[PDB]
């Protein structure tokens, strides 16, 4: 829900790809070198479907 | 607005989420998550403005 | 033709295939049986296929025929030796 | 009956998983152990990352010990030490392998985007497949009781599950457990099983991840890979030649990172399979499982998880996928600082003697032994070491018609790389054909160029043939010459005309070549006066030849020996009679057209050594005094602000609107600079008095400066108003004006106030273009990347339909008509006549047929051409669709180049746009390009129907209106922000406008049309480079749009699935071998669908030529997967793999192979 629901409206699509957004508004142990690649896979290259195989993931 | 979204109730609570945010992995202690805040804004050793 | 290089093109459309029938004649001239058709005057082999492409002669049909031949005159001519060793192994 | 086994030519390569006995296939040898090199002795250790026997020797044939030394024994191996002794490149080249205990997981098949480990097994990545395999959570393998196929469970859930039932489910965890998994997993009888629950009574609820998965499984099942290779049992080993430890300068060796990580998984490997030998508590051996995970995942890809470290360096480790993710240099090239040479021809350049003596070091060396002189090729060598006089004759032989091709740093265009004929100059500076330094955009502020030595024999035939100079003379982005006359020559042939009056003038007449010794020999000027003289035309008619023409017309001195120069043919003398400005090129094109190019290009020299000469004879500078300030300056500056501060006595007495007044008074100021700025032109113009026969006259002013500006030669108006009338409107940082222009002038002194406000504009003026510079560059990639493979090809097949070509008219309410945009275009059919016939079919519309299209009037003004956007052609380009424009005059020659050319010429001129309901610049080409919907997008009626409110806010809701006549209704969604453009009841057609606003092109193509799509693109890209200004042909933008609409959606059923978007190349020959196949109803109809430029770029066939610009450890692994293959078409793939280049001087051998490969 949160997640979900922060990431999408948010990303439309946040003009310059603002990746210092989101990732702030994740819960977990921060400041890792794990979860960042698999941000900037999903916002660009394969958009609007790729937007809807992240949640499902 | 901001009270209405703050989890931490307490002294203990804030400096517990204040030493999981700055050094996410080891368990919160008493010592650990105190004496960290304070070696922040708190400690000639450790913060300077000159 | 040291400066086009265009009335070459005229006689054989395709710039590339220019280059190609051109670069073949000059390649004949460089190594092997030289003999150009157009007088030197002091040009490379890399001019003088196009000068000949220019004054008519030479295209890519006539070099074709004239390999055509050209085999025809190592084969038949040699022909005494292929025979021979035909029957090397029955 | 061929079968080969050797390396022959190969026709594509194939790309899949690996099996482990497919790496054992590749291995020469076990490494065994993590030593490397020796402490003492400095040899390879017996079985380590650098081992003697498994890969290759050290030295090139004798082995480790040194039983065998020379090429004795080069097929036999050593007795004591089994090393084939055969090269050193052999160490190159040899593969080898490490084989582990337990299974491991291959990091980019387990975390890379998309689990592909994962998807294909369905299960989670990070949050599933990671606390299974990580020995967390054991999964189960199928079973048949209260447990299902692929849960996770816990130690007291395993035990629990195992104490009820048990012996009958077995399920292990880890990584051998999802080999099981993914070992056990029958592809077949899922592929069916899927097919048939995944299509039985579900709506587009589910079938995303229906059609989804389904085609996934098919394409991996067809693929040829088992899942089993997923995950490795066995790493093969990379060449220790491509990974070496060298002994770098006293010691302190050089060592690759592989050999760190190659080094690590050993250690842990090792540990790993002693652990299992020993006692094995499941802790510690668990543990070492994971830790043989991290050094593997470590030395395949780093990215990613933390990065290993070590090695001393605070830095990572480069892994092997990071050594292929993300400038070529050459033999027999050089370059130096460029410089002016006059004395050149267009086809030559001066290149330095010892400069061409090293270049041409091979061709000294084998001319040398080739006539005598050396007595063998070492003899050459300290014969050209010595430069022994003699050498250098037989250098001026070799470079004789040997060309070389000149280069410069800023390639935008083709015309940055040219071919001339080298001419020894002695110097060490590179001399250039100032014609063609224009080209280059080249200037002498010190710049430097690279040459080129063209080494094979076809190679300079193609610099002779394509990349020599005298081929260029027309640029291919406009038909307009590129060699045209700058500055220099320009100013002078000015002065070979301007009639001035009198002063020597007078009409003595005589005949041309005549002239000449009148003007050498004094006694009249050289401006005069007008003067009479006899002109021996030439022109042609119908059967051409040459036709004279002998009259009497009033030129001037400069015209009568400026016709010397000009050709047989050409309208003469009227090209003289009016000056050199603009017609200077305007003359040169014309006699490129009507004659050819060997007259122009000699026509060339010979303007350009006249223009220089005469220029220099007239000795044209710029003095203080040539920048005459008007006398009404200060006059109309008191009456600017006299204006001005009435109206802030206006503002201080209220009346007038404050919030705005700084607005009004900035038109006062605008108006005083125009004010300033045309006195100071109508007077620095015209002035003047000189004295005919009897006195008071008025010409044009003969102020150096004006003659510069009134002749090309970097002079506009704006500057020499800065110069002598004033700097107007400056910017402030804010982005605002300063209301206070800079009144004084260059002329003038400065005060340092208006220099610390102006100072902000050359701050500003640099930073922007430094950006713009870049950023231009960067929007050529991207026209590149997705252009560059398409070819004309197929010669010039059927089809007439095209755009409707029409002159671009602002016109509707500011006049502005532009109607030279149909000349080298090959017609629809017929288009017609008032009254009947004239044009033909296909016949392209000569430059002297468009000149035809004024004598049928103002009348005709829309003509159908054939054009790139359609075009019945499939994976190509049809040759007369395209056009002709070229540096040559004829049509493109047949396997040419067109995407690159088209890009280029695009991308060139955007050094020179301008970032900003207009945005305007670069910017906006881009978003044309990228077809980006605008931020407020208007919306169109996509069938023709009656308006009407659909339920006045009833959602949600926000306004609708409805469209229904004839049958079905549509319901569009209007959010009551922004209004509207038709009231209810009223009728529309099929996309007319409802909302009056900036339109989206994603839209028109969808509804509107392709013809209205691609005339919306092209006549909007062009409205921004109209307004920069700069000339660039519509052809090439059609060129992008083309494959820009490369793929479309079906939507019907066919042999192709439904939702699947696929290009309309598969689909239309696929449509045309179907209605006569076996029937059309297996079959669908397709629907063009518009894709940005990078949206476009991103799919294509080759795999290696999408691993060059998009993400490589993406793309590779994708492909890995399912089992691709290139084959082998496209240029980028084809030119890193370092063959022919399926295109112009290739293509040939292409095609020939193309069919050579329907064998089988
Ligand atoms: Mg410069
Ligand atoms: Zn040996
Ligand atoms: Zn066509």
């Amino acid at each position: 829900q949160s997640q979900l629901k922060l990431l999408v409206t948010r990303g439309k699509e946040q003009g310059y790809l603002t990746y210092a957004e989101v990732n702030d508004h994740l819960p977990e142990d921060i400041v890792d070198s794990d979860q960042i690649e698999d941000i900037i896979q999903m916002i660009n290259d394969m958009g609007i479907q790729v937007m809807e195989e992240a949640p499902d993931a | 607005e901001t009270l209405r979204v703050d989890p931490t109730n307490d002294r203990l609570s804030a400096l517990v989420e204040i030493y999981r945010m700055m050094r996410p992995g080891e368990p919160p202690t008493r010592e650990a998550a105190e004496s960290l805040f304070e070696n922040l804004f708190f400690s000639e050793d450790r913060y300077d403005l000159s | 033709a040291r400066v086009t290089v265009q009335d070459a093109v005229e006689k054989i459309g395709n710039r590339f295939d220019l280059v190609l029938v051109a670069a073949r004649r000059a390649r004949q001239m460089q190594v092997g049986g030289k003999d150009p058709l157009v007088p030197e005057e002091n040009d490379k082999t890399t001019v003088i296929a196009l000068r000949e492409i220019e004054e008519g002669l030479i295209n890519n049909q006539i070099l074709d025929v004239r390999e055509r031949q050209e085999q025809q005159e190592q084969e038949a001519a040699e022909l005494q030796a292929v025979t021979a060793i035909a029957e090397g192994r029955r | 009956l061929k079968a080969q086994t050797k390396t022959e030519e190969f026709d594509a390569i194939k790309i899949a998983l690996a099996s482990p006995d497919m790496i054992r296939s590749w291995s020469f040898g076990e490494v065994k152990k993590p030593e490397t090199i020796n402490y003492r002795t400095f040899k390879p250790e017996r079985d380590g990352l650098f081992c003697a026997r498994i890969f290759g020797p050290v030295k090139d044939y004798e082995c480790l010990c040194g039983k065998y030394k020379r090429l004795k024994h080069r097929g036999v191996i050593c007795e004591k030490c089994g090393v084939e002794v055969t090269q050193t490149k052999v160490r190159r080249e040899r593969m080898g392998h490490i084989e582990l205990a337990s299974p491991t997981a291959h990091i980019w098949f387990l975390k890379s985007l998309p689990s592909r480990i994962g998807l294909l097994l369905d299960m989670p990545l990070r949050d599933i497949e990671r606390v299974l395999y990580f020995e967390s959570y054991v999964v189960i393998e199928g079973g048949m009781t209260n447990l299902e196929r692929q849960q996770i469970l816990t130690e007291e859930q395993y035990l629990d599950a195992l104490e009820e039932f048990g012996d009958e489910f077995d399920a292990k965890m880890g990584a051998e457990a999802i080999q099981a998994l993914l070992k056990s997993m029958d592809l077949e009888q899922e592929c069916e099983q899927l097919r048939e629950e995944l299509n039985e009574t579900n709506s587009e609820t589910k079938r995303k991840k229906l059609t989804k998965r389904i085609k996934l499984l098919e394409a991996f099942v067809q693929s040829g890979n088992k899942p089993e290779w997923m995950i490795l049992t066995v790493l093969p080993v990379l060449p220790p030649d491509l990974r070496p430890l060298v002994p770098l300068d006293g010691g302190r060796f050089a060592t690759s990172d592989l050999n760190d990580l190659y080094r690590r998984v050993i250690n842990r490997n090792n540990r790993l399979k002693r652990l299992l030998d020993l006692a094995a508590p499941d802790i510690i051996v668990r543990n070492e499982k994971r830790m043989l995970q991290e050094a593997v995942d470590a030395l395949l890809d780093n990215g990613r998880r933390g990065r290993a470290i070590t090695g001393s360096n605070k830095r990572p480790l480069k892994s092997l996928a990071d050594m292929i993710k993300g400038g070529k240099r050459v033999d027999y090239s050089g370059r130096s600082v460029i410089t002016v040479g006059p004395y050149l021809r267009l086809h030559q350049c001066g290149l330095p003697k010892k400069m061409a003596l090293e270049l041409f070091k091979p061709f000294i060396y084998g001319k040398l032994e080739l006539r005598g002189l050396a007595t063998t090729i070492k003899a050459a060598k300290k014969m050209v070491e010595r430069e022994e006089a003699v050498v250098w004759d037989i250098l001026d032989e070799v470079i004789r018609e040997h060309p070389v091709l000149l280069n410069r740093a800023p390639t935008l265009h083709r015309l940055g790389i040219q071919a001339f004929e080298p001419v020894l100059i002695e110097g060490k500076a590179i001399q250039l054909h100032p014609l063609v330094c224009a080209a280059y955009n080249a200037d002498f502020d010190g710049d430097q160029m690279a040459v080129h030595v063209p080494l094979t024999l076809e190679a300079q035939l193609e610099a002779r043939a394509l990349m020599m100079s005298t081929n260029n003379i027309l640029s291919p982005a406009n038909g307009e010459p590129i060699i045209v006359p700058s500055q220099d020559v320009v100013l002078g042939l000015y002065y070979m005309t301007r009639d001035c009056v009198n002063a020597k003038g007078e009409g003595m007449v005589l005949t041309g070549p005549k002239e000449a010794e009148r003007l050498y020999r004094s006694g009249l000027a050289s401006l005069h006066a007008r003067v009479k003289v006899r002109i021996t035309e030439y022109e042609k008619d119908a059967n051409g030849e040459l036709v004279a023409k002998t009259s009497l017309k009033d030129t001037t001195v400069g015209r009568a020996i400026l016709w010397m120069i000009v050709p047989k043919g050409l309208p003469y003398s009227i090209v003289n009679q009016a000056l050199g400005k603009k017609a200077i090129s305007k003359m040169l094109n014309t006699c490129y057209r009507i004659l050819g190019l060997k007259p122009t290009v000699i026509f060339a020299d010979q303007i350009m050594y006249t223009g220089f000469a005469y220029a220099a004879r007239s000795g044209a500078s710029v003095g203080i005094d040539d920048m005459v300030i008007p006398e009404k300056k200060h006059e109309i500056i008191s009456e600017a602000e006299a204006e001005v501060a009435e109206i802030q006595e206006q503002f201080q007495s209220g009346l007038v609107t404050a919030g705005e007044r700084y607005n009004k008074v900035i038109d006062i100021w605008a108006a005083a600079n125009d004010r300033v700025s045309k006195a100071m032109m109508d007077n620095l113009q015209t002035e003047t008095v000189i004295n005919r026969d009897g006195q008071e006259e008025k010409q044009v002013s003969f102020n150096s400066i004006y003659m510069m500006a009134d002749s090309g030669a970097r002079g506009s108006a704006a500057q020499i108003r800065q110069l002598a009338g004033m700097r107007g409107l400056m910017a402030k940082p804010d982005g605002s004006i300063i209301e206070t222009p800079i009144t004084a002038n260059f002329r003038e002194g400065l005060n340092v106030l208006q220099y610390f406000i102006s100072t902000h504009g050359a701050r500003k003026g640099l930073a922007d273009t430094a950006l713009k510079t870049a950023n231009s560059g960067y929007l050529t990639r991207r026209l590149v990347d997705v252009a560059q493979d398409l070819v004309v090809t197929e010669d010039d097949c059927g089809t007439h339909e095209g755009i409707m070509m029409t002159p671009v008219i602002e016109g509707g309410d500011v006049k502005e008509p532009l109607r030279d945009r149909v000349l080298g275009r090959v017609t629809a059919e017929d288009v017609l006549k008032p009254g009947t016939a004239d044009i033909l079919v296909p016949r392209n519309t000569l430059l002297h047929e468009q000149w035809c299209d004024l004598l049928e009037e103002n009348s005709v003004d829309a003509v159908k051409v054939r054009s790139v956007v359609s075009c019945d052609t499939d994976f190509g380009v049809c040759a007369h669709c395209y056009g002709r424009d070229l540096a040559r005059g004829h049509i493109i020659n047949k396997g040419e180049a067109i995407g690159v050319i088209a890009a280029q010429s695009i991308g060139e001129p955007g050094t020179q746009l301008t970032m900003r309901d207009i945005t305007g610049g670069l910017p906006r080409v881009a978003d044309l390009f990228e077809a980006r919907r605008p931020k407020e997008p208007a919306i169109l009626a996509e069938i023709s129907g009656i308006v009407s409110f659909g339920k006045e806010t009833k959602g949600k809701r926000r306004l609708v209106i409805t469209p229904v006549d004839g049958s079905d209704p549509y319901e569009e969604m209007i959010p009551k922000w922004r209004q509207l453009n038709v009231f209810e009841g009223e009728r529309v057609e099929r996309g007319d406008v409802i909302s009056d606003g900036p339109e989206a092109p994603h839209d028109i193509l969808r509804l509107r049309g392709v013809h209205a799509v691609t005339r919306y693109i092209v006549n909007e890209v062009q409205d921004v480079y109209r307004l920069q200004g700069v000339k660039i042909n519509d052809k090439h933008i059609e060129v992008i749009v083309r494959q820009m609409l490369r793929k479309a959606t079906i939507v019907n059923a066919g042999s192709s699935d439904f939702l699947e978007g696929e290009q309309v190349e598969y689909s239309r020959v696929k449509i045309a071998n179907r209605e006569l196949e076996a029937n059309g109803k297996v079959g669908a109809t397709y629907s063009r669908d518009l894709l940005g430029i990078t949206k476009a770029s991103l799919a294509t066939e080759s795999f290696i030529s999408a691993a060059s610009f998009q993400e490589t450890t993406r793309v590779l692994t994708e492909a890995a997967v399912a089992g691709k293959r290139d084959e082998l078409r496209g240029l980028k793939e084809n030119v890193i793999v370092g063959r022919l280049i399926p295109a112009g001087t290739g293509y040939a051998y292409h095609q020939d192979r193309m069919r050579r490969r329907a064998a089988g």
